[PDB]
RNA sequence: GCUCGUAGGUGGUUUGUCGCGUUGUUCGUGAAAUCUCACGGCUUAACUGUGAGCGUGCGGGCGAUACGGGCAGACUAGAGU
RNA sequence: UUCGGAGAUACUCGAGUGGCGAACGGGUGAGUAACACGUGGGUGAUCUGCCCUGCACUUCGGGAUAAGCCUGGGAAACUGGGUCUAAUACCGGAUAGGACCACGGGAUGCAUGUCUUGUGGUGGAAAGCGCUUUAGCGGUGUGGGAUGAGCCCGCGGCCUAUCAGCUUGUUGGUGGGGUGACGGCCUACCAAGGCGACGACGGGUAGCCGGCCUGAGAGGGUGUCCGGCCACACUGGGACUGAGAUACGGCCCAGACUCCUACGGGAGGCAGCAGUGGGGAAUAUUGCACAAUGGGCGCAAGCCUGAUGCAGCGACGCCGCGUG
């Protein structure tokens, strides 16, 4: 499944902008509905609750799925938020987001679920795909010349381009250096009330 | 009609049965003798070496030990119901 | 029986049975007549007996009936007990 | 008698084997005496190993191979080397390699630029 | 309620010894799967292949003797006369 | 050539004899508190078809009989008699040490001893068939492997003392018997023991384990899929055959239940796969295939395989993806 609901609903209600550049958003940057406008009770469950869940409403991931990510983050050495936010930096939708073939996040998933990219020569449609050191990310040949992939020809600049990841010339291609560590990862969240949330 | 005939066996190192050391309890068996063994293991939970005592019975082809008695045992096929060891030699006898 | 074979073999069960007990009656008759010779305390007899009824133990260990231990023990016990008359 | 036989142990519509002296009066899946090898029939040519120094002791011994366990003893050699045939020399044939992940990636940054 | 005492548990100072407990090492064994880790393959995942751990143990061999215990003595502070 | 009668000579093959298999595979968890299982040893106390290899040999004879044919009984299921014919069926000899007895040496130790060799006296096997012209498969005795198995022991895993005296083949010995093997396993005789508050004898419950769930661990709960071992096959008991039997789809007796009968007598056993009824909160198709893997028989082609490979049905679980 996936949300397919209001985007900025879920951004009010976290107090945060969670995708890139909204107007209705600062307008209304408290919480939705008809009490909206109160003081609330900020409980600590709400502060590591809420923390969670703007990464789950930034990466488009299910609460099963996004619990399995948890599973081996806590279980890989080195620290917990690093991994986590590791993992899932590297899911080939949100590597589309970075390398600006998309303009937001849920254009980029359709992008990768619609069948118009490649990894290594093959035919991939899954968005949670993870990518690893290494990787070339092309794009299918039928998917050059079309109107999303080419409106996203111009715009190559206005985004800034991480450093764990590259792109090229007309032959659109995408190559991994290694996975990203902490600094090039973009923060609208902390990495800690997530890890603390799941030993509730 | 070039080979030995006999092929000789693969040498099968002889394995050793177990030897154990206890006092007498009881003698009055006929060619029968009661040894009283003892051996101390840790408890599971706690941690404490427990000694416990068992009693086996052994074969004596000449019934010379009484009670008390150190005794050499080392064990053996069946003999009776309940006799599965034979007595070796008598170190220390009853004082 | 079911199956087309084990009536087969339900009919080749009675003849072995048959051909075992036989074989098997007549090696209790052969030791009993040694009992008994050798109860008499000849040692003429008891000494062509032994050689007659050790050879009957033989013959019924070649022929599957009784098995080669078998032979062995039963001729080893009235030999034997022949040495002590 | 002791049998030399395969072992399926993969997916639905993956079957993996395994080489594997077991007994006649034994199923597929039960406990074999010993594993020499293994078999994967999806592979394009296949995946085959033979351990080919145990598969000298049981064959020497007397462990009678199935009929697939006799062709892949045929294809490495070990049944030619047992019973004196002249093709003692492995037959199998590995599957044309690729090149690795490091050198596609840094043809394409010789590509780039 | 209080004491006496059976089995049992626990035991002062010191010499020598044994190597059962304990401890070191090595061999044999602890099936496969499952589980942990790392790579591979299913478009990804679940799933699955391989490698290494793990399998806390048990048996055999060879070292150590501080502590516990056994055996053979010494001691007087505890205990008793 | 009959105009639907022929020719075993002949590939081929129903029924029959003979061989091998049917003890595996598949199922279930009632019983079982036990050497059942787990782990580690012992077997100088044992067996082991088929398979591999070393070494010997494959020699004379004989009497039947199933089938067939002809008849009798019986409602059936089945069964009687007379003739008739084979064999790698069966039976009897010759020669062949790993049977046996006594005496020997030689090595060996872990007490009974074991292993290897010597003399003397007793002994025990076999089977052929096929062949286009390197068609080829078999037989028996013994040495050694491999494999599978039996048996004994250490240690480990429930509750209950409002169960405290249990035990007479009981505990040990001797002589015989018995078994593949040790052994009160059985028997006679002699001794008077054995076990127990470290829980004997009772009672209750339970297949055990690799594991699974949980937990920071230590622990606690559990034994479902899959894999190992065990136990059973309507209930109870017994043996036969065989290398090997709890003999699911064998035998015999007894019992319950269902069915057939001419009332004299007979038949049956889904806890195999699928399915039906019933019980229940509740658990699926009277599916396809031997293409793969494993097994049985065969010189082989092949034949058999509800093992297995797959499909159907149920959101039953997990994982993944859509509904922009
Ligand atoms: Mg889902
Ligand atoms: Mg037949
Ligand atoms: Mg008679
Ligand atoms: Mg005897
Ligand atoms: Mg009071
Ligand atoms: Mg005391
Ligand atoms: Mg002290
Ligand atoms: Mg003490
Ligand atoms: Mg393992
Ligand atoms: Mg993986
Ligand atoms: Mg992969
Ligand atoms: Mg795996
Ligand atoms: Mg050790
Ligand atoms: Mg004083
Ligand atoms: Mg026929
Ligand atoms: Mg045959
Ligand atoms: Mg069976
Ligand atoms: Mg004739
Ligand atoms: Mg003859
Ligand atoms: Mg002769
Ligand atoms: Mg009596
Ligand atoms: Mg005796
Ligand atoms: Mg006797
Ligand atoms: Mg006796
Ligand atoms: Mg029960
Ligand atoms: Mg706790
Ligand atoms: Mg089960
Ligand atoms: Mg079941
Ligand atoms: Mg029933
Ligand atoms: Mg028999
Ligand atoms: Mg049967
Ligand atoms: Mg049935
Ligand atoms: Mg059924
Ligand atoms: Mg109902
Ligand atoms: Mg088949
Ligand atoms: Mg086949
Ligand atoms: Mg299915
Ligand atoms: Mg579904």
């Amino acid at each position: 499944a996936r949300y397919t609901g209001p985007v900025t609903r879920k951004s009010r209600r976290l107090r945060t902008d969670l995708v890139g550049g909204d107007q209705a958003f600062e307008k209304r940057p408290y919480p939705p509905g008809q009490h909206g406008r109160a003081r609330i009770k900020e409980s600590e469950y709400l502060l590591q609750l809420q923390e969670k869940q703007k990464a789950r409403f930034t990466y488009g991931v299910m609460e099963k799925q996004f619990r399995r990510y948890y599973e081996e983050a806590v279980r890989q050495p080195g620290k917990t938020g690093e991994e986590l936010l590791k993992i899932l930096e590297s899911r080939l939708d949100n590597v589309i987001y970075r390398a600006g073939l998309a303009r937001t996040r849920r254009m980029a998933r359709q992008l990768v679920s619609h069948g118009h990219f490649n990894v290594n020569g093959v035919h991939v449609n899954v968005p949670s795909y993870r990518v690893s050191q290494y990787d070339i990310v092309d794009v299918r040949d039928k998917s050059l010349n079309t109107v999303p992939f080419q409106i996203a020809r111009e715009t190559a600049g206005e985004r800034p381009i991480p450093s764990w990841l590259q792109v090229v010339g007309e032959r659109q291609r995408v190559l991994i250096h290694q996975l990203p560590e902490r600094a090039q990862i973009d923060v609208p969240l902390t990495e800690q009330l997530i890890v603390e949330y799941y030993s509730k | 009609v070039k080979g030995p005939k006999h092929t000789p066996r693969t040498p099968k190192p002889r394995g050793r049965r177990k030897t154990r050391i206890g006092y007498v309890v009881s003698d009055k068996m006929q060619k029968t003798i009661v040894v009283e063994l003892e051996d101390r293991m840790r408890h599971p939970l706690y941690g404490k070496i427990i000694r416990t005592t068992k009693k086996v019975k052994a074969h004596d082809e000449d019934s010379v030990a009484g009670i008390g008695d150190r005794v050499s045992l080392m064990e053996t096929r069946p003999l009776s119901a309940t006799k599965r060891w034979r007595l070796v030699e008598i170190l220390e006898k009853a004082k | 029986a079911n199956i087309k074979s084990q009536q087969k073999r339900n009919r080749t069960n009675e003849r072995a049975r048959l051909r075992n007990k036989a074989v098997k009656s007549s090696l209790r008759t052969a030791v009993r007549a040694f009992r008994e010779a050798a109860h008499a305390g000849d040692k003429a007899k008891a000494a062509e007996l032994l050689a007659s009824t050790n050879r009957k133990l033989d013959k019924a260990a070649s022929k599957g009936v009784i098995h080669k231990n078998q032979a062995a023990n039963k001729k080893s016990a009235l030999a034997q007990a022949l040495n002590k008359l | 008698a002791v049998k030399i036989k395969l072992t399926r142990l993969g997916k639905i519509r993956n079957p993996q084997y395994r080489v594997a002296v077991a007994d006649a009066r034994t199923r597929r899946d039960g406990r074999a005496i010993e594993v020499i090898g293994r078999y994967h029939p999806k592979e394009e040519p296949s995946l085959i190993e033979i351990n080919s120094e145990r598969a000298q002791y049981w064959l020497s011994v007397g462990a009678q191979p199935t009929e697939p366990v006799l062709k892949l003893l045929k294809i490495t050699g070990d049944w030619q080397k047992f019973k004196g045939l002249p093709g003692a020399q492995g037959r199998l044939k590995v599957a044309a390699p690729k090149p690795s992940k490091l050198e596609v990636f840094n043809a394409a940054l010789a590509a780039a630029d």
